[PDB]
């Protein structure tokens, strides 16, 4: 414990009032005599008015307890325990919560305002710390408002935070920015009940369940659409069972080692796909040329090795005629080296998805490559209302319901891509 | 795992500090097993009998929810008690569901939210102290668990500064652990029993050694 | 609950402001609201309350002063 004589200083300064028996207070009878206080201001405790009875200590757990002989509804109880720190109580309690964590990548995660956050160039915990002294109790409250204390409290939670985590870890879960949308039903969780979902990206808009209701015109006509693009044609019967399984694959958390091909001729509504996608999907969905694919990655700088980090599903296309002589074709060398689960913690899920109108030309085949080719092609040949419906994006959620649909008949059971060696 | 097996029946000690032979031998005289009709019958039959709730054998069956008891010697009113009693249970919730995040493996959502669902009180009879035991019933746990969390506990009840927290009597958490049957004499010649609450009008909430998964 | 039928009461407690109901305390819940705090603290809501220093996407401080917003 600490000394008596900090002790003795602790309980002079609770009480307001001076002590006229201080000197009879000893180390070793300072739970029997009764003090007695020169009442000419009222007590902290209680207000009243000068009280007639001698208050008394008591040691119990490391504390002491101040009680009022009589009466105990006259004075309350006060208590001057833990001789010791208060912030590293406080840095206990709000580390308590779980809302601060550590991550391998050598930075930390905040959870604020319903949304996990990671940025190294400014002082996230600080502001929690600010922000959480609402469920703190009121004594801790005020220690709370001045800054350097804030910096010690931030301290002292740096060190007791040994221990890593490892986040995005549910591939079942497609994240928004206020919740997450889950596969297995389709019902979206919001506010805290996300907070165990360790998900540091967002799809960057609302979601909304007035538009996610199965009875209306809107997705009817969709399916009017889709018929028109992949009707329930026996030539199409092979195609549409991969086809769907392709696009609900898009949604897909866990890495893709399959690639998908789509082969057609022109004005054949392939390009139309990529924008029923994109807007089904948001800034997750990513673009490429054809400068990457075919040119080594790993020499020189590459600014798409470092942007595909977390993108969900990446889609090629405008490819050029390789069959000229003099284009430089295809390097299956890469195509083998994304393939892998990390193209230095390069954490890639994103499924490639390729639409071209020519036959693909490879410099070398063997088992290996075929093993992972899928093709899949259309089959039909104008209507631009739906672009507008596009454009101004009212076709998001009653397309995702087809993918959670496509989801539920194929890649609930396993997640899993069968590829077409045939071509 | 347990699945099926579900504890029912009550175990109870009539007298403090049963020999060690008689209870080996199940001695009729200080150990018995009731049901929770039958409980209540016979605490009603003998208003005047001692009844401890403890376990008979810790080494197959050690499924039980999570208690503590709590004691200061000094009478508050009643609002200082609510506020008292609610920064109590929030502070030891975020504790154990802490601790059960990182010891136990558990989820802390879950847990929080099982054990702000439903949670009882009681009272005692004296107007000078304030002593109640509270029982969480819808989380379970193992013995090991409870005596790995005594630790926690008791820098819990050293750092807080509450007047209901700092009184949580930590040596409760031991082996062959024993607890006050409510409503019943504590001394054969002590008038100072405990009382229920309108919240819970069942003995079977007040009961740690009952296990019913829901 | 229902409209709370028993009226509410106030109560100040060592600079804190605490909410009551009458009647059967446990039908309700008391609250508890620190009064003033920090003054430094206090002429930093009085300031952030005009809406004069705003934080942007790409993590700059814009303020407005002499009819014009600078960063």
């Amino acid at each position: 414990f600490i000394s008596f004589e900090d002790a003795i200083k602790r309980v002079s300064k609770i009480f307001i009032n001076s002590i006229i028996n201080f000197n009879d207070l000893d180390e070793n009878n300072f739970t029997t005599v009764p003090l007695v206080i020169d009442y000419v201001t009222p007590c902290a405790l209680c207000k009243k008015r000068s009280h007639k009875h001698p208050h008394q200590l008591s040691l119990e757990n490391g504390a002491i307890r101040i009680y009022k002989t009589g009466n105990p509804h006259s004075c309350k109880v006060k208590i001057v325990p833990l001789d010791g720190n208060k912030l590293f109580n406080i840095a206990q309690r709000i580390l308590d919560t779980n809302s601060v964590l550590l991550t391998e990548r050598g930075d930390h995660i905040v959870w604020i305002n319903n949304s996990w956050k990671f940025n190294s160039e400014e002082p996230l915990i600080t502001k929690l710390i600010l922000s959480i002294r609402h469920q703190l109790p009121k004594e801790y409250s005020s220690e709370l408002l001045c800054p350097r204390k804030r910096k010690t409290v931030e301290a002292n939670i740096r060190d007791m935070l040994v221990d890593s985590v490892e986040t995005d870890t549910y591939p079942d879960k497609l994240p928004f920015k206020n919740g997450v949308l889950d596969l297995v039903d389709g019902m979206f969780y919001s506010g805290d009940d996300a907070k165990k979902y360790t998900c540091t990206v967002s799809t960057g808009f609302k979601f909304d369940d007035t538009k996610f209701v199965e009875d209306s015109p809107e997705m009817e006509e969709l399916m009017n659409i889709i018929n028109d693009i992949q009707p329930l044609t026996d030539e199409n019967k092979k195609n549409r069972e991969l086809y769907e399984k392709t696009l609900s694959s898009c949604l897909c958390g866990a890495t893709k080692g399959c690639l998908t091909f789509f082969f057609g001729e022109t004005a054949t509504g392939k390009s139309t796909t990529k924008r029923l996608l994109k807007s089904a999907i948001g800034d997750l969905f990513v673009e490429t040329g054809q400068t990457i694919l075919t040119d080594v990655l790993d020499k020189g700088p590459n600014p798409f090795i470092a942007n595909m980090h977390l993108k969900r599903s990446v889609f090629c296309s405008e490819l050029p005629d390789f069959a000229c002589s003099g284009s430089k074709k295809i390097r299956s060398d890469n195509i083998k080296k994304l393939t892998e689960p990390c193209v230095i913690n390069n954490r890639n899920h994103a499924t490639i998805i390729i639409d071209t109108n020519y036959k693909p030309v490879f410099d070398r085949i063997d088992n290996a490559l075929m093993r992972r080719i899928a093709v899949v092609r259309f089959r039909t040949h104008l209507d631009e209302g739906l672009d507008g419906k596009i454009q101004n994006n009212r076709y998001r959620f009653a397309f995702l319901y087809l993918l959670v649909k496509w989801y539920k008949k194929y890649h609930i059971p396993i997640m899993k891509l069968y590829p077409t060696p045939e071509e | 795992d347990a699945a099926i097996r579900g504890n029912d029946v009550i175990f109870v000690l009539k007298t403090i500090g049963v020999p060690s032979a008689c209870r080996q031998n199940e001695d009729p005289r200080f150990v018995e097993a009731f049901k929770c009709d039958e409980l209540e019958r016979y605490i009603d039959n003998n208003p005047e009998c001692t009844l401890f709730e403890s376990l008979r054998d810790e080494e197959a069956y050690s499924i039980v929810r999570i208690f503590m008891d709590v004691d200061l010697d000094a009478c508050l009113d009643e609002i200082d008690y609510l506020t008292a009693i609610q920064d109590f249970i929030i502070e030891v919730s975020n504790c154990v569901a802490r601790f059960a995040f990182t010891e136990c493996g558990a989820i802390h959502e879950n847990v929080i939210k099982s054990m702000r669902s439903n949670f009882s009180l009681t009272k005692s009879t004296n107007r000078d102290k304030t002593s109640f035991h509270i029982i969480f019933l819808d989380t379970y746990t193992t013995m090991d668990t409870l005596i790995a969390m005594k630790r926690t506990l008791l820098e819990l009840s050293r750092s807080s500064e509450n007047p209901l927290t700092r009184s949580i009597d930590t040596a409760v958490y031991r082996r062959k652990t024993t607890l006050r049957v409510v409503g019943t004499r504590k001394n054969p010649n002590c008038d100072t029993i405990h009382v229920m609450q309108p919240p819970h009008d069942n003995i079977e909430d007040y009961l740690f050694t009952y296990v019913d998964m829901n």
